[PDB]
């Protein structure tokens, strides 16, 4: 029997080759297409920030926070254009509502953000990774790194659960008019989505290439499995929350909650 | 004894009718019905009904309504000359009595006037007479086919009707084509019920057919929608029709006792049980002490299944479904129970006219008495995560909810009926299979149904069943497994192996059928859905001339648009869940 | 190489089809061994329960709707063929109207019938509709000198 | 760089978009009520601000954490203004 855990991704990736493409009828044909690499390359090009090393950086520019907020942001027009190119009110009022739920539950991640960017004082990321050479930024901002998590998880990760499905009757998850190769890049669009919001959280909360007894690149990784694994665990414990739910637990919060975190903050760092 | 023929001509709505109109027109058959039946001209039957309906103790439910061929009873003493006829089962449950109303028709002039305006729940009954005969009820809102599609040539329940598939032309699609034409092209004429709404921007036609699970089967309810609201609600049934009582017709008394177990897919031999009690009253058989309380262990089993599916789902759809999920690793050992006695997990096709298929084996009582010991606390884990929960309970409040004359009007019963304050019970008042010997309460819910208030009926009926299973497990006597009777089929099979009475017995009755004389039997039961019951008519052969089912879910799915009229999609999506159908019992 | 072949064994996506009796069990088997299965995406249908006249076509559409790599495994008598209702307003079986690649019997099936369809249909899956001229080999066939050989059996008095 | 690795993907998605090609009116009551989304246009402007600001605050002090104690309590007035007022709810 196959033994690793990937390999059964691969063979979903090679299942979505090779399948015949219908054309849609009175349907919109550029954003048919232009969908899906709205939800891929944009999580492809939040991993274009990482510090994976010194001498292997992948680009040394000078501000990669503002760039992860504009993948943030960008991120609900993959979701627009689907709703609209579903072309049935149905399933364009199951994507209006969960571009609702999103553009609602992304408000977070870039005031959590500010928190660990204060106390770093810089945008360049060799910065922030020379800033966790002794104690982490995660000690005293619980609040934020909790919230940051949420706000993570939130966007188009599938813990809201109101993708492929729709609680509220006359309407339909809009993940249903897309069959060819386009539902196998929104998997695997959330495939790295996951795995960059786990390295983006590792080498901007906690401390990356320390190396205490051994390479630190391989701490890294391992630091950055354990994490994954941590968040599949907890993707797989958070049950669905249905819409009304998530609406009761959105800005009445976590808003004040990351107010007075950036108060904290404020106060503390002098 | 309890299967005797009577005539009931004693009762005393018999004597008041007698009264009222004197002598003439009612000729009282005798039957084991165990109810007055009175032949009644089609001309006075909305007369009689109404002064039936406003009687000093009124029959405010009409239990039943539905037709008789008729055409080919050879044993026909003492009824008039009829070729059709339409029979009406009426309760009353302040006198806890019953009436069967029967009209007879000529061939010539099948036509009655339409009974709906007393009884509204009747409309959909008529119009399952007007598809599966031809009788034409006039004064009918909308007598349309409600079980075949609207191009389907002959009425399935007449005798001239071949009743087999191979008679006809098989799948060769050449009505496949129609039909995906008819599919494609798929626009509203405002035919389908009243639809006084005009299709236009002003209502919406959403056909709203629920495909997703915890929809008891796949079905549509056309719906008119304005303001988001339900303008009306047109359900689209007859998908899951498996002609049933059709097959009745075909089948001997013995080897019918499977098809019995797929009117409802979670009943088993509950299902079993109206049917085996009819065809004893019939037979004259009367069982001994321990087939009464295997049948009540078996049914009880299967009732508590049954309402802890009703619970796991109601908590799953409305609720917190993480941890009644280990309500299935329960409902395993349930059934492990159940294929240790019967054999097979579902459908078991155990009860026997006369007892049971084969005896207990002999560590049955160790299995019961560990699933007894260790289940209570388990149910009071369940009984604190769902009375003492506070946020599907805030929401199912006052969720579509309906009184006591609203159910009686809609022929509601069950634990919809219970919600509200008529303590109204078949197992009390009417006992059968050995209730009568038992100690278990009724649980109310006071005066307003509504789903929090099913829901801990339910749970309060399951603590009762739990106490009926362990006096089960403490008095269950000793002797045999089958009645000693010749019409008991098959008989003992050691018995059959050495003797060759016994022998020729069993090949007679296992071959050509056992031969009931011609009367008519009906037995009633409670379900875990509602009163289910069984009206056999039998013509002296080994086959039934008449097979009738009355299922509660058809009653429960007719009543919805009296009550969800002025909601919402939500609503109404809540309001099915919380309804006990199921498509197999609304189709059979 | 054969890769495009492993692809298709690896992972199979189902769409549940079960009607109103017979899909209590294959819940029971599918939570499992598993709101991932969705319209218009799988490449595997389990139609099981009683395929009936009147909605039919529903079944034809959803057979339309999937993709060209179709697969459909029936489960139980009901859906193999009529099955017990041998009636006017029952079809023959759903082989009459869409092609059938892999049959369950029983009444209804188990969820471990479920696992040996799944291998059987991994194995149909990894000779290429599958026959490949290694397919007349047949269930009946394979494991008959197995069932013959079978002596004695427990008692029906006991647990 | 930045500009090989921008060249590199959107090579690799003409790679695959190329090879997948090769391989082979009226609304009524329904949808309305994004003020929520609104009120996320409105309130990422009023978070522009702060985004500014998180650069640069050791050189600010203390009127600076004072006017931006300002800055967040006018805005949680008016966030608290539009609960009391029914405008943020309960939303289809
Ligand atoms: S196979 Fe058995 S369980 Fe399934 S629908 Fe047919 S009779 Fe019911």
């Amino acid at each position: 029997v196959g033994w690793g855990g990937s390999l059964q991704l691969v063979a979903d990736m090679i299942k979505m080759f090779f399948k015949e493409d219908w054309i849609p009828k009175f349907s919109d044909r550029v954003i048919f297409t232009l969908a899906p690499m709205i939800a891929f390359t944009s999580l492809l090009l939040a991993f274009a920030i990482v510090p994976v090393s010194p001498g292997w950086v992948v680009a040394d520019l000078n501000i990669g926070i503002l760039f992860f907020l504009m993948m943030a942001g960008l991120a609900v027009y993959a979701v627009l254009f689907a709703g609209w190119s579903s072309n049935n009110k149905y399933s364009l009022l199951g994507a209006m509502r969960a571009s609702a739920q999103t553009l609602s539950y992304e408000v977070f991640l870039g005031l959590s953000l500010m928190g660990v960017v204060a106390q770093a004082g810089s945008f360049n990321m060799t910065d922030i990774v020379n800033s966790q050479a002794h104690v982490w930024n995660v000690i005293p901002q619980f609040f934020g790194f909790i919230t940051f998590a949420i706000a993570g998880v939130a966007v188009c990760h599938r813990h809201p659960f109101d993708q492929p499905e729709a609680e509220q009757e006359l309407a339909d998850g809009y993940h249903i008019e897309y069959s060819g190769m386009k539902f196998g890049l929104f998997f695997v669009g959330e495939y790295i989505g996951i795995v960059t919001i786990s390295a983006l959280m590792v080498t901007l909360f906690f401390g990356g290439w320390q190396g205490p007894l051994l390479p630190p690149f391989i701490w890294f990784a391992l630091k950055t499995a354990f994490f994954m694994m941590m968040f599949i665990l907890i993707r797989a414990s958070l049950p669905r929350p249905r819409y009304d739910q998530v609406m009761s637990f959105g800005w009445k919060i976590c808003l004040p909650l990351t107010l007075i975190n950036l108060l904290v903050t404020a106060a503390v760092i002098l | 004894p309890a299967w005797q023929t009577r005539d009931h001509l004693d009762d005393p709505v018999i004597g008041e009718l007698r009264n009222r109109f004197g002598p003439d027109a009612f000729t009282v058959q005798a039957t084991r019905t165990g109810v007055p039946v009175v032949w009644i001209k089609r001309e006075q039957l909305l007369e009689v009904g109404d002064f039936l309906k406003k009687l000093p103790k009124p029959y405010v439910m009409l239990f039943d309504l539905h037709g008789m061929d008729e055409r080919l009873r050879t044993h026909r003493e003492g009824l008039p000359a009829a070729d059709f006829s339409v029979f009406y089962h009426l309760i009353s449950i302040d006198r806890n009595r019953d009436i069967m109303l029967k009209v007879a028709l000529a061939e010539n002039d099948l036509h009655v006037p339409t009974f709906t305006k007393l009884f509204p729940n009747a409309n959909w009954y008529e119009r399952e007479t007007w598809d599966l005969f031809g009788i034409t009820f006039d004064g009918h809102p909308n007598l349309r086919r409600i079980m075949m599609p609207q191009t389907w040539k002959g009425h399935p329940l007449r005798k001239d009707y071949p009743a087999r598939a191979t008679e006809f032309s098989p799948f060769e699609l050449t009505k496949a084509k129609q039909d995906l034409e008819m599919e494609a092209l798929t626009f509203k004429p405002e035919e389908w019920g009243m639809k006084r709404g005009t299709e236009n921007e002003d209502f919406m036609f959403l056909n709203l057919g629920p495909n997703h699970p915890s929809a008891h089967g796949a079905f549509r309810i056309v719906l008119q929608l304005d303001g988001e609201e339900i303008v009306d609600c047109v359900p689209d049934i007859g998908y899951h029709h498996r002609g049933a009582e059709k097959m009745g017709e075909r089948q001997s008394w013995h080897s019918y006792i499977p098809y019995t177990d797929r009117i409802e897919y979670l009943g088993g031999c509950v299902n079993e049980m109206p049917y085996v009690l009819a065809v004893e009253k019939l037979a004259g058989i009367t069982v001994p002490d321990r087939v009464n309380v295997i049948r009540v262990m078996l049914s009880e089993l299967f009732r508590i299944n049954s309402h802890l599916l009703y619970i796991s789902t109601f908590i799953q759809d409305v609720g917190a479904m993480t941890p009644v999920f280990f309500a299935f690793t329960d409902r395993q050992k349930i059934y492990d129970l159940v294929e240790a006695i019967t054999g097979f997990r579902m459908h078991p096709a155990w009860f026997r006219i006369g007892g049971v298929a084969h005896d207990l084996p002999r560590g049955w009582d160790r299995l019961l008495r560990e699933f007894l010991d260790w289940m209570p606390k388990r149910l009071a884990s369940y009984e604190k995560a769902a009375l003492q929960n506070t946020i599907l309970k805030g929401r199912s409040q006052g969720v579509a909810a309906y009184g006591a004359k609203e159910a009686l009007e809609w022929g509601t019963t069950g634990a919809g009926l219970r919600a509200t304050g008529i303590d109204f019970d078949v197992r009390k008042a009417r006992p059968y299979s050995g209730y009568e010997n038992f100690d278990f309460e009724i649980p109310v819910g006071g005066g307003v149904s509504d789903c929090y208030t099913r829901v801990m009926l339910k749970v309060e009926e399951l603590r009762q069943s739990l106490r009926i299973l362990e006096q089960c497990l403490n008095n269950m006597p000793e002797g045999p497994f089958k009645a000693d009777h010749p019409l008991t089929t098959p008989p003992p099979k050691e018995r059959t192996l050495q003797h060759i009475e016994t022998l020729i017995t069993h090949f007679l009755q296992v071959s050509w059928g056992p031969v009931m004389p011609a009367n008519e039997s009906f037995q009633m039961i409670e379900a875990t859905k509602g009163i289910n019951s069984y009206y056999l008519t039998s013509d002296g052969s080994t086959m039934s001339y008449r097979t009738r089912v009355r299922t509660p879910s058809f009653a429960h799915l007719q009543q919805i648009p009296a009550a969800i009229r002025g909601s919402l999609v939500s609503d109404l999506i809540v309001y099915l869940g919380s309804i006990d159908f199921v498509m197999s019992d609304v189709d059979r | 190489n054969d890769m495009v072949n492993w692809g298709r064994k690896n992972s199979i996506w189902p769409y549940n089809f079960g009607l109103s009796c017979c899909y209590v069990e294959m819940v029971t088997s599918f939570t499992a061994v598993h709101l991932r299965a969705s319209p218009r995406q799988a490449d595997l249908m389990v139609v099981a329960g009683t395929c009936f006249t009147k909605m039919a076509p529903v079944i034809q559409r959803l057979y339309d709707q999937m993709l060209e790599p179709k697969w459909v495994i029936s489960m139980g008598a009901c859906a193999n063929s009529g099955g017990m209702y041998d009636i006017y307003s029952v079809v023959q079986g759903v082989d009459k109207f869409i092609p059938v690649d892999v049959y369950i019997p029983g009444c209804p099936p188990r969820p471990e019938a479920y696992m040996q369809a799944l291998m059987l249909l991994q194995e149909s899956i990894g000779k290429e509709q599958g026959v490949y001229r290694a397919n007349m080999q047949s269930e009946r066939e394979r494991k008959r000198g197995e069932r013959i050989a079978v002596t004695n059996l427990r008692t029906p008095d006991e647990i | 760089a930045f500009a090989i690795f921008l060249i590199v993907a959107i090579g690799l998605c003409c790679l695959m978009l190329v090879g997948g090609w090769f391989l082979g009116a009226r609304l009524r009551l329904s949808a309305k009520f994004y003020l929520v989304a609104m009120f996320f246009v409105i309130f990422d402007v009023e978070a522009l601000y702060l985004f500014a600001w998180s650069t640069s605050i050791r050189e600010s002090g203390w009127v600076g954490f004072v006017e931006a104690a300002i800055f967040i309590f006018v805005l949680l007035a008016g966030l608290v203004y539009l609960v009391r007022i029914g405008a943020l709810d309960w939303t289809p």
